[PDB]
RNA sequence: GCCGCCGUAGCUUAGCUGGUGGAGCGCCGGACUGUUAAUCCGGCGGUCCCCGGUUCGAAUCCGGGCGGCGGCGCCA
RNA sequence: AUAGGAGGGUGCGGCCCGAAAGGAAUGAGCCUCCCCGAAGGAAACCGCGGCGACGCGGGAGUACGAGGGGAGGGGACCGG
RNA sequence: GGGAAACCGACAUGCCCGCAGCCGGGCUUAUGCCCGGUGAGGGGCGGGGUGCGAAAGCGCCCGGAGUCACGGCCGCGAGACCCGAAACCGGUCGAUCUAGCCCGGGGCAGGGUGAAGUCCCUCAACCGAGGGAUGGAGGCCCGCUAGGGGUGCUGAUGUGCAGUUCGCUCCCGUGACCCCGGGCUAGGGGUGAAAGGCCAAUCGAGGCCGGAGAUAGCUGGUUCCCGCCGAAUCAUCCCGCAGGAUGGCCUCCCCGGAGGUAGGCGGUGGGGUAGAGCACUGAUUGGAGGUGCAGGGGGCGAAAGCCCCCGGCCUCCUGUCAAACUCCGAACCCACCGCCGCCGUAGAUGGGGGGAGUAGGGUGGCGGUGUAAGCCGUCCACCGAGAGGGGAACAACCCAGACCGGGGUUAAGGCCCCAAAGUGCCGGCUAAGUGUUACUCCAAAGGGUGUCCCGGGCCUUAGACAGCGGGGAGGUAGGCUUAGAAGCAGCCAUCCUUUAAAGAGUGCGUAACAGCUCACCCGUCGAGGUCCGGGGCCCCGAAAAUGGACGGGGCUCAAGC
RNA sequence: CCGACACAGGUGCCCCUGGGUGAGAAGCCUAAGGCGUGUCGGGGGAAACCCGGCCGAGGGAACUCGGCAAACUGGCCCCG
RNA sequence: CACAGGUCCCAGCUAGCCCGAAAGGGUUUGUACUGGGGCCGACGCCUGCCCAGUGCCGGUAUGUGAAGCCCGGGUACAACCGGGUGAAGCACCGGUAAACGGCGGGGGUAACUAUAACCCUCUUAAGGUAGCGAAAUCCUUGUCGGUUAAAUGCCGACCUGCAUGAAUGGCGUAACGAGGUCCCCGCUGUCCCCGGCCGGGGCCCGGCGAAACCUCUGCCUGGCGCGCAUGCCAGGGACC
RNA sequence: CUCAGGCGGGUCAGGAAUCCGCCGUAGAGUGCAAGGGCAAAAGCCGGCCUGACUGGACCCGUAACAGAGGCGGGUCCAGCCCCGAAAGGGUGGCCUAGCGAACCCCUGUGCCUCCCCGGUGGGGGCCAGGGAUGACAGAAAAGCUACCCUGGGGAUAACAGAGUCGUCUCGGGCGAGAGCCCAUAUCGACCCCGAGGCUUGCUACCUCGCUGUCGGCUCUUCCCAUCCUGGCCCUGCAGCAGGGGCCAAGGGUGGGGGUGUUCACCCAUUAAAGGGGAACGUGAGCUGGGUUUAGACCGUCGUGAGACAGGUCGGAUGCUAUCUACCGGGGGUGUUGGCCGCCUGAGGGGAAGGUGCCCCUAGUACGAGAGGAACAGGGUGCCGCGGCCUCUGGUCUACCG
């Protein structure tokens, strides 16, 4: 996984559609749930993306993980609901090259510069909701922090904040 | 694409200006050759001259170490502007003894 | 990273037009033998590597995947 | 012999000349008065606004103005 | 004239438009105009000839203009505007260089070693043993003899002394040696102790002459001026992409002759890109409620049992979003008409004929690929091939499309000096020399009780905003866990009583009863207060290589933003 | 002579037994014989630098791809 | 490279091989102890195994195999059509590797951990033998040892050789070499670290007198620009 | 005439084929990719039938617009059939892939023709079908060249530069977790964002009428993200010694052993033995070992020629400075009429100095002990640097032996 300096733009067109092409990668994402009903909570807490993106399968995973981490050991799983609606869809594609120098290319140009699967991401627009807890008012604090610690994880940055939706 | 001025190259050598720190002052006399007292200095001047000088006969004065310049050459003497402070200067050095062979 | 080719009884190998499945080896139960070896009858397990698809049905024919075999990795 | 570069073009000083092929003594560089005059176009000064910078009306389409005509003085070069 | 050939064989005009002109009327002072005939030239039918053809239907042709001459443009063949190389081939000429072969001659200081061969003495029957002599061989040694070679110095030279040299050092130096003269072998041939070496300053096939002005899609060059118009660097085909041809396009001449339709409005049509979403094709994320079912785990399992059970297969309200999905669907492009506009009778629009030119770049938009720069499409101002003015300079950013000379006024952009023009004006930001750079010139997430300004809450003698004086309950050590977990590893419950007030406890402290302390609270001082959340701007983040620089200086209530 | 040049090149013989030397047609010196036209001179005690070459303490290849270059040994007699 | 030595091959001279347009010719005043052609490259010890493939050679009933002739047909003749006859050649058989060349893979197993003397299997003719080997072996500075204080070296050894091996010669070798590499002793300006000297140049004068090459010129730095500037732009230095 | 699939009843272990009813706008099917078309059909079933017929056009595609061959198709009309009651349809398969020339030969039919003329054989020709060029608008066609040669090209590789920055280096944020309790003394996953241009790669902008390769040597400048030195902060900082961070380029940052080696490995020292840029600094300076000539060998490959970034021995390093650059040296002008001598000091340069050791402190502070500082005051050593030759070395072509 080279770093993320493709996805971070939504300029780069899509090649969704997983059926159609062959050659298609697996996910790293498969916890996406946790906690309890979203039936049992009034107040619903937003972090919301103000910047067009691609959000990678790698970043989705891992910042879930340290923000659900944080709220599973303070709080317990027995309060909260925590929620990652998006799922990647975006295939991603690769250019083959590495080290061999010398007479060797590694390289290439074209002869097939075409992708192969490096990954998913999901496309985050403005106003859209990368992440949703739902929490009561005793419960407010832990889940602002969580947020924050999302949103460095996020490509390029949040302008809108975390935000108090309140609950409509 | 340029030259430095800093790179070995020919051109003059010597016949520079140099001032040269610390140089103990050993000895004032007049004369030389012959004194009628025996301590501080009993006279100086090898005999047949120095080689490239003239006979020394009116008032000298004898420096410790290297002086800059060539035989023959005017020399000016300069007070030091400060002597040196972890080694203390000391009055009249005690004169043990003296050359009195020639150069050659 | 490219381009060929495999996997089939515990092992090694035949085989396939898509309607099949063996051999030698190991192993197991009897039998010669005093016992045993050798020898000698009786056997069995195979999704014929994973995973899609077409078909009325795929071990076989195409897609993909995995591990193992060769051939280029250079005049520049 | 303190001063900046495709070695020049364009415009103007200094010095230099120019009899000859050019215009000019039947008047050159030059001076001065008067008028006509395309496009353009003020000021002083007056009154009134504008927080201010500054603007309007009148002066006034006047003064001025490329370009054109007449007269007049001086007296030799002017272009090149 | 048609047909391959056999072979056959046509309109000196039947019909209709109409340009020019003629003829007529009307009209304007006139030219000129509007409308009706007549209409050569021209345009459109019919009928005709012939070929194919049972036939039909087309193909080609049909109501008389060409020939010759002169100049020039252009194509092709020729050397073919000019020059330019490596070849190939044919006939010739070299072995005074050099290679080997042959005849006949010659050269090579000195020194060493010491074979065979031969001899003798002493000692032994013999076998032999010891010693010495003599002789003199070698593709032999030493050797800067002459002579031959040429290893190292990578030295000297390296426009030399020299187009292959010099000195020291070094190899050979009676030989498979060197050398002279004569003589032999010649170019796909010789010769080669064989390196593709050598065969006369020329060898992976010598030289000379001729073919020969070879030919090259390839490099270079192609010469007087002026005026007018003024490109394409695309497409299809190609042993073709460094080239041709043919179109688009550019330009020139001629012809016919009344419209033509770049722009905009409306009408009538075409359409699935933006966007959007569950309506399909249909990929996928997540948990409820149906318990409609194909089966991998368990149970009273008396045994696929009656009965429930758990991956799960698929309805439902819901749950993520989908180049190559679509219930839908813009702006927008495009066909035709009408209208207006514009453009034309000083002839457009269209037709025929002569001449080219087939490396692109580039900002931006929209892309496709690609981490990117770049590549490749597409439209695109523009550069090519277009100055001038401005952006410091700067192919393509901005302004602008340029006959000469003059007067004038603005554009773009700028008004502190350089350098024309403002020490402009109102208000606000700024303390970084941020910036003074739309450019080709322009660095981020994160983050600052740094400022300035909008929001709606809390809340104000029912005054904690900070200080300050006193605080800091009981079950309970919560239990588990565990040595201990006694608020204070960790897990989970996190409740109940009593009130300044009290969290199954904030940090310290023991590893774990304790101790210090907080949230908290009445409260003194007697107020305008604490929050949170958007925005502008400035700060941190922010290190680079000969000199650092906003163009420079320098600027800080500005000459900045 | 030949190399365009009066080219440090390179082409045969003969004098190969001159004297001294010493194994020697060797070196050096020297005789007969030849020449001072291996054809431009002079100056600076002549510095840097370059070619030939001489000498370097102490240390004894640490240099460098590498003891390359250079040095050392050295003739002859005896032992072995 | 030659080379002596070794081997394979061919030819009965009216030969073989080779030259020549031809006549003719070389070897050859030569005759198998000849003379022609290859391979290997002194000696010492040796030279395994394969004829599947290539090549060469000998032979070939049979099939097959041209033109000619023959027969049939056709044509008034001819073209023409068909069959037999069909030589070398091919298919076919054998020999032949000091001819060109080749000379393999997996698994399982031993008092104990290791390995596997051991045993299976299959291609394609045969299955690497005597030897030698980390090489004039990739990985790689293998590893161990010698050697150096310290050595990606050298040398010795192991050896599983990425990709050795027997006349496309293997191994080993006294003597020999202006050959490649390594060590030791002496020695030594190669070096630490350079100096001084000497002679010829340099440098000046006198006389004599060329060439290479030639848009121009007093810059430096940055920026820009065909992206590696004296000349554009902005500074600075600037008398010849 | 209407289907996949699903439901309920039937048979079976289940299930199949088979059976009955109900739902069911297309999920079926239509040869075959994909897409498009279609439900009283083009699908399904059944019967009949053979138009995938002959001739000759228009038009379109091919090849938009816009020239363009072969090929295909729609669409007429004539002729001959077919089917259907008829209307009416049939120019092959619902559409879009299944494509093939000049010339030649063979086929088939009818017709012309073969040199004075007739007849016969055997020819030519008009037309159509069929036989190949899949490199598919059709040549008849294997390799090597480091022995090369030529025409050219930076329209295009190697090298260096520029651009870029995946990689590379470095840096930042978040903070899961470990460190005895304690995220942040220290260590730090997942993930995310930047800077540089020092490795590699991408690019083809520059250069192919040659900007000479590496490495080394020698010589000099610069950069800091600093190895030491100086001045500092934190600490799980007792000391002494570290770890981690800041400031800072003034100075220093070595010698050897292997390798062609930049790198790297090792040895012994050292305060420390930092990294990177300058045509991967440095060939009109050297060196020329290595890379990539022409000789040769081995291994592999290849029939062979012959090849190799496989291994290996050997393999030349040109030039008299016109301009400019600097080091040094002259001759003169300008500084307002000239001159002889002495000064000032705008400015320019610098490292002239760097660094270590030892003694005293002190066997002290601190420490259980082992161990063991500092301030301050002295002495020295080395490296760099400038002068000097008396001492002592070197030389000394004065000279003497």
């Amino acid at each position: 996984l080279r770093p993320a300096k493709i996805d971070r733009y939504v300029d780069k067109p899509a090649y969704t559609r997983r059926e159609y092409i062959r050659g298609a990668p697996g996910p790293k994402i498969t916890i996406f749930d946790m906690g309890n009903p979203a039936g049992d909570f009034e107040f619903e807490v937003s972090l919301h993306t103000a910047e067009p993106v691609q959000i990678r399968q790698n970043a989705l995973e891992a910042a879930r993980q340290q923000v659900n981490r944080y709220l599973q050991k303070n709080v317990g799983r027995s309060n909260y609901h925590f929620k990652i609606r998006v799922y990647p869809f975006q295939v991603l594609r690769e250019n083959p090259m590495a080290t061999g120098r010398k007479a060797d290319r590694y390289g290439n140009g074209m002869r097939r510069p075409f992708g192969k699967p490096i990954g998913l991401a999901a496309r985050l627009k403005k106003d859209q909701k990368i992440l949703s807890i739902r929490v009561n008012r005793q419960h407010l604090k832990f889940a602002i922090e969580g947020a924050r610690r999302a949103a460095m994880k996020f490509p390029c940055k949040c302008y809108y904040r975390i935000y108090d939706k309140e609950g409509n | 694409a340029r030259v430095m001025w800093t790179v070995p190259m020919a051109g003059q050598m010597g016949f520079h200006h140099r001032t040269e720190l610390n140089k103990r002052l050993i000895a004032i006399g007049e004369n030389g050759k012959l004194k009628l007292d025996e301590n501080t200095e009993i006279e100086i001047t090898p005999k047949g001259g120095f080689p490239h000088y003239g006979i020394v006969r009116s008032d000298f004065m004898m420096i410790a170490g290297s002086v800059p310049g060539a035989i023959k050459r005017i020399i000016r003497v300069r007070p030091a502007i400060r002597p040196p402070k972890k080694k203390p200067p000391v009055q009249r050095p005690q004169i043990t003894y003296v050359s009195v062979e020639s150069k050659q």
